[PDB]
């Protein structure tokens, strides 16, 4: 038998590391052994088929140059992927968001970070759809190092060409408040 | 300082707020007549209040004569007249004759 | 004022405020850097504080040649000898 | 189809760049302030003093006590935790060069960092090279072991002879250093930088002091400006000058009946607000006040009167206040409190100055005090104390030494007192950030040596400490030798344990 | 003719201008 | 914490008060036996153990297991006796300095700044009828914890300026007259009746 790893929260979907180096080198066939021998209703169990994934690294995928939507925790780890850059107020649109935890990404870098009070998390609901992908921490599994996501397009749309010009103000101009709250 | 100190404590004695815990500490006092000991009645299990319970015992029978709140809080009163003398003429005459 | 009982008495007031040595251990046999743990930007203050109580400017090229506290009340002696129209003895004898 | 327009209009009104003229008074407000320094110090040079050798002879020496400070602080930048705002600063210094201007990248609509972003404008420098956490965390390495080179050089020795001359005061300022540097200032918040400029200010003042001049406080002045300019809680700058006010002063009241007091002011003024034309060099009053507008309509307000959180988010078990969180302020407070009480006492202390040490302890109590009023109540800002607790803790060794405290009793107690602020500290996990936090020892759970806790070890050995003195109370005994023994130099044993 | 007589003039103008238009920054045109 | 918590009922300004002013009155009388060797008039042996007591007392309340903000209660009997022995040494204190007075005047300013930022409210019945019970005290529309502070840092400004000057007008003393040796000794009544009253 092969005991799995679980990390995430357990109401909900997960996946279930086994290590092929809990397996013999004479293991030809694996087969699930799923018991719930439980009578109480609100813990029960769902079962997918067993999978070998065919993994690749987050730099061998996320691209060097691709513009990725990290939190403000996750920016030391990963300082090779490239920011959401923002220019004339008009702000780029990512394609995959980088979280720490769970009960961090929950009640640090969402609260924070949120579209009611000026965080970026106020355009990526308005104009993408985040699903969550599959990652792992090499060789530590059972470790929650954070979650990587992807955002598609609700609907297919091209960058503006966002005519321009310049004009000189004098130091005290201000063109009225922004819109903060109702 | 003795007269308007005991007037203020004495017109407070009536006309003042009850803390937190006058409801607790007088149920407690109710209710230890009869249920053989000085059950903690609101928590624990029925456990009892074992090393502090000398003073619910005293109010338990101030707490059969009357139940009323200007009565219950006399000894709450007798101890703050008191305190003050004490302060007032063992105290601060001990400490200096000129303060 | 060359009696050497003031000039050392005058001196370790100054200082027991810069640096914080007993007045009892400035004796006029002692050395600046051996003895009393006074580094070189402590005699620059003593000789900085001494021109504000006192009117005395010590200049720079000979400050550096006060290794003894014997040296400095040699030094002040032979400052008042030769100097006896000595003005900065108002007020601060 | 003919007619359909859709126009909206966007606000880029923090996408600012100086005109014609901004540029040429911004250009002229700096050098007709090194203008004004020079001939401040043309005038300072009127007494006849010059500078024989660019090193000091007290710099000249090496201890045993520097290689364990350079060793342990360039092999902890190497494989020591970072702060929480590192991913945040990183992040909003990779895209300042492509916005235009310094963004709050997550928050408050893209509002900038107002008047406190000129450090964070070097970082946007340093990312083109590369960004790297090697690299982009370099100010961060230089700025502690510059701050060591002024704490054991320029600190220590003007505290007097014999906190420059016992061994066990230089072990516990490093120490001390070390522990109140390794948590907080090692990431990317410039705490570090706080508490190297609120340090080259006392120093500069102390050197004015020193000399009599008056060229080495008006860069003072700058640094304190400059230091404020980073962070508003970089008043601790600002409270080095107000310690060390009374004895300017008094050189500025002693000069003028040469020169007079117009070329004695008028730098003063010149250096000290200086410190505009760096802060609005991009952006301007009106967004500035706009930015500040929604900063406290929308984020943290935080008023002063809610200071206690501060202390209240530290006594917590979790990760904010961990072990290692807590020697900053444990070890400030317990070294700066009973050296207090102690220089109230006496007032001849044979080898302490009483200047410098009053100047230092007056230092950190406004800062203490002062650090209300800040927008933002985190544990962050406790690194300030990295600088300032060194020199405290060295000042303490030298006060509770068997020579200076007499009576055995109340060394015992303060024994006691150290072993009961270890037996605080040791009352938390050992959890540190997002990924120091991976394979730490205890960093999920209060740390036990097998049933019992080892804050519950501190406390019954400080118990024991505190019968022991009371002992010594009640039988009126002060010549006991066991206590000579064990309270010699406690706080360097008490910081090396937490460094370890 | 000196050299603290112009000193002196130095360190009291441009140290006076020099704080005059450094409180003026925030308050200039800016495109 | 507990004692000084925004918006709660457990510390009022009526509670943070009489705290504030106990720990005002230890720490000053305190650093009053340490700095000076004694207080003129006051024996000076029982009046080290009256503050051993209350700081043996602030220590030994670390054991206690339930730490609510009603177990200040304990102290109002070495609070009254403190605070007319604080009221007469600071007398003599601030007597033979003006820099001393102003501290102490804006310490209490500060202590007062600080204790009206909270509520008035008492609790569940005591609340009926009570001014400020819900919200913290204004007076017109101004809050009361702004206008002392403007106040307290007025006092700190005086007080350092009467600081900045000790070296130039010497040290120069008030004169012992009725005006000033009845004004050096009114502060922590004026403002300990104030809040009596309230
Ligand atoms: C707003 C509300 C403010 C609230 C105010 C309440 C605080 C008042 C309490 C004062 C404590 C006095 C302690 C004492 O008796 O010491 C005597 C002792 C006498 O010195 P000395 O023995 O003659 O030798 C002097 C040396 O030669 C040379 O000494 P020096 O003269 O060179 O020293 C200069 C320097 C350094 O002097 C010192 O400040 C010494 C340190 C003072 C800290 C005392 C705080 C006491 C705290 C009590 C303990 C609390 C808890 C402890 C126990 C808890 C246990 C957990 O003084 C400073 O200006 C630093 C500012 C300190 C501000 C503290 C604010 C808190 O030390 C002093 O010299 C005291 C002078 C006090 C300075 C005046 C302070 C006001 C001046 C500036 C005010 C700020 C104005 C500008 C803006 C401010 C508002 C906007
Ligand atoms: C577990 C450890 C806990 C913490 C450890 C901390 C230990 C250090 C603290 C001790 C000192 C503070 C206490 C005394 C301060 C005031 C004393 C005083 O003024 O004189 C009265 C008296 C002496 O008067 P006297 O001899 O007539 O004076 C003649 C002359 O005036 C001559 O006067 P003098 O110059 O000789 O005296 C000047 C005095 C004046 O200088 C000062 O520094 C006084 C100022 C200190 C301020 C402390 C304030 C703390 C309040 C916290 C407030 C928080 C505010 C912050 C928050 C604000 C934010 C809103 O300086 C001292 O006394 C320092 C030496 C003390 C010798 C103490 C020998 C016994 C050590 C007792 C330690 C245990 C106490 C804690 C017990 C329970 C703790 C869990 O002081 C004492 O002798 C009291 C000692 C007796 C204490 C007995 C307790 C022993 C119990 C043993 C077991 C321990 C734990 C067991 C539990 C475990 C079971 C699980
Ligand atoms: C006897 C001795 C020597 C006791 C040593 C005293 C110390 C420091 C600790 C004793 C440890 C013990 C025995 C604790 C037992 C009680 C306990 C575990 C918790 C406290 C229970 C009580 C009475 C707490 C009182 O705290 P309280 O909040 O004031 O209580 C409310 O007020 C009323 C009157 O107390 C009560 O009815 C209300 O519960
Ligand atoms: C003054 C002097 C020539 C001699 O002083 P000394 O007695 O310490 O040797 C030398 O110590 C010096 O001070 N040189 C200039 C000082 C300086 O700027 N040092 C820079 C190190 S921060
Ligand atoms: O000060 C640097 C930068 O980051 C600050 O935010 C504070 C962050 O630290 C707290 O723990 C977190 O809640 C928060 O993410 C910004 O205010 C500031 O611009
Ligand atoms: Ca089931």
């Amino acid at each position: 038998r092969v005991t799995p790893y679980d990390v995430g929260p357990t109401p909900s979907w997960r996946n279930l590391r086994y290590p092929r180096s809990e397996i013999p080198d004479d293991a030809v066939a694996v087969r699930v052994v799923a018991e719930d021998l439980s009578l109480s209703q609100g813990d029960w169990i769902a079962v997918t088929p067993p999978r070998v994934p065919e993994l690749q690294s987050v730099q061998e995928y996320v691209g060097s140059d691709q513009p990725v939507l990290m939190d403000w925790a996750v920016g030391l780890a990963f300082p090779c992927q490239q920011p959401m850059l923002h220019a004339n107020g008009v702000t780029e649109v990512p394609k995959f968001r980088i979280s720490p935890d769970y009960y961090a990404k929950l009640q640090s870098t969402d609260t924070w970070q949120d579209g009611i009070n000026g965080g970026l998390l106020g355009i990526t609901d308005l104009l993408l759809r985040a699903s969550v992908m599959s990652t792992y921490l090499s060789q530590d599994w059972g470790q929650d190092w954070g979650s990587l996501r992807k955002f598609d397009t609700v609907v297919e749309a091209t960058p503006a060409e966002l005519d321009f010009g310049s004009q000189t103000h004098s130091g005290l101009y201000s063109p009225g408040p922004l819109r903060i709250r109702p | 300082t003795d007269t308007g100190v005991i007037g203020g404590l004495l017109i407070w004695h009536i006309v003042g707020a009850p803390t937190s815990d006058d409801g607790y500490n007088m149920t407690i006092a109710r209710v230890a007549s009869e249920a053989g000991y000085t059950t903690n009645y609101y928590r624990y299990f029925g456990a009892s209040e074992a090393p502090f319970d000398w003073y619910q015992s005293v109010l338990s029978h101030l707490a059969s004569i009357s139940t009323a709140g200007v009565w219950m809080r006399l000894p709450a009163t007798a101890a703050a007249i008191a305190t003050w003398l004490i302060i007032s003429r063992c105290v601060l005459p001990r400490i200096g004759r000129r303060v | 004022a060359a009696t050497q009982e003031e000039i050392i008495a005058g001196l370790a007031e100054i200082i027991e405020e810069v640096t914080g040595i007993e007045p009892s251990e400035v004796t006029p046999e002692k050395s600046f850097v051996d003895d009393l743990d006074i580094d070189s930007l402590s005699m620059v203050e003593i000789a900085v504080q001494t021109e504000d109580k006192y009117g005395v400017k010590i200049p720079d090229e000979d400050l550096a040649g006060l290794r003894t506290v014997g040296d400095v009340v040699a030094y002040i002696q032979k400052l008042e000898e030769e100097n006896p129209e000595a003005a900065a003895a108002l007020r601060e004898k | 189809p003919q007619g359909l327009s859709v126009s909206a209009e966007i606000d880029t009104r923090f996408t600012t760049h100086p005109t014609a003229l901004k540029l040429a008074a911004m250009l002229l407000a700096i050098v007709s302030t090194v203008i004004a320094l020079l001939a401040l110090w043309r005038l300072d040079r009127l007494d006849g003093r010059r500078m024989h050798r660019l090193i000091p002879t007290r710099w000249r020496t090496v201890t045993a006590v520097d290689g364990v400070v350079v060793g342990g602080m360039a092999i902890w930048y190497v494989i020591g935790a970072n702060s929480s705002d590192d991913g945040y600063i990183l992040q909003m210094a990779r895209t300042a060069e492509h916005a235009g201007y310094m963004a709050n990248y997550f928050r408050w609509f893209g509002s900038p960092e107002d008047p406190f972003g000129w450090y964070y404008n070097v970082l946007a420098l340093m990312t083109k090279v590369s960004d790297a956490s090697i690299w982009i965390r370099l100010p961060d390495l230089i700025c502690a072991l510059i701050c060591w080179l002024l704490l054991s050089r320029e600190v220590l020795p003007r505290l007097g002879p014999a906190v420059a001359g016992s061994r066990a005061a230089m072990w516990a300022a490093g120490l001390v250093l070390l522990g109140a540097w390794m948590p907080f200032n090692n990431g990317l918040r410039p705490e570090g930088q706080i508490a190297t400029g609120a340090l080259i200010t006392y120093v500069l003042i102390e050197r004015a002091v020193t000399s009599g001049r008056l060229t080495p406080a008006a860069l003072a002045i700058t640094t304190a400006a400059f230091t404020l300019g980073i962070q508003p809680t970089g008043l601790i700058a600002v409270a080095a000058l107000l310690a060390g006010g009374r004895p300017i002063l008094r050189i500025v009241m002693r000069r003028r009946r040469l020169v007079g007091t117009w070329p004695l002011i008028a730098p003063l003024l010149a250096a000290g607000t200086v410190i505009l034309a760096v802060v609005f060099a991009d952006q301007t009053i009106a967004t500035v006040l706009e930015a500040t507008r929604i900063r406290t309509a929308i984020g943290p307000s935080q008023e002063w009167w809610t200071e206690n959180l501060r202390y209240y988010y530290l006594i917590l078990p979790t990760t904010d206040g961990a072990i290692s969180r807590r020697v900053a302020f444990v070890f400030t407070a317990m070294c700066l409190f009973p050296s207090l009480f102690m220089m109230l006492r006496r007032k001849h202390i044979a080898g302490v100055a009483r200047g410098p040490a009053w100047r230092l302890m007056g230092i950190i109590f406004a800062t203490m005090f002062f650090l209300m009023f800040t927008p933002t109540k985190w544990i962050h800002h406790f690194g300030l104390f990295a600088a300032v607790g060194g020199a405290m803790a060295a000042l303490a060794t030298v006060l509770v030494s068997p020579t200076v405290l007499r009576s055995a009793r109340n060394r015992m107690a303060f024994l006691s007192l150290v072993l009961f602020v270890l037996a605080f500290c040791f009352a938390s996990t050992n959890g540190w950030w997002y990924v120091s936090n991976f394979g730490a020892p205890f960093n999920n759970s209060v740390p036990k040596v097998g049933g019992v806790q080892i804050s519950a070890i501190f406390f019954a050995l400080s118990a024991i400490a505190a019968l022991w003195a009371f002992w010594l109370h009640l039988t009126r005994r002060t010549e006991s030798r066991v206590v000579d023994r064990l309270t010699a130099a406690p706080i360097p044993v008490a910081a090396g344990f937490m460094v370890v | 003719g000196k050299d603290v007589r112009i000193a002196r003039w130095v360190a009291t103008i441009a140290g006076l201008l020099g704080f005059v238009l450094s409180v003026s920054i925030p308050l200039l045109p800016v495109t | 914490y507990f004692l000084t918590v925004e918006d709660s009922v457990d510390g009022s300004l009526t509670r943070r008060f009489a705290v504030l002013v106990l720990l005002l009155c230890l720490f000053g009388l305190i650093m009053v036996l340490l700095r000076r060797g004694r207080v003129p008039g006051a024996v000076s042996g029982p009046l080290w153990r009256l503050c051993g007591s209350t700081a043996i007392g602030l220590l030994l309340l670390i054991l206690t297991p339930t730490k609510w903000a009603i177990q200040f209660g304990a102290f109002a009997g070495l609070a009254g006796a403190l605070g007319g022995v604080t009221a007469f040494a600071f007398a003599r204190v601030g007597l033979h300095s003006r820099r001393n007075l102003a501290l102490y005047v804006t310490a209490l300013l500060f202590i007062l700044a600080w204790a009206t930022s909270g509520l008035n409210g008492w609790f569940y019945v005591g609340n009926y009828g009570v001014p400020w019970f819900d919200k913290q005290p204004v007076i017109a529309h101004y809050p009361v914890t702004t206008i002392f502070l403007v106040l307290a840092i007025v006092g700190g400004l005086l007080a350092g300026w009467l600081h900045f000057r000790m070296d130039y007008a010497g040290h120069t003393e008030v004169a012992d007259t009725g005006r000033n040796r009845a004004l050096a000794s009114t502060p922590l009544l004026i403002v300990a009746t104030i809040m009596v009253v309230l």
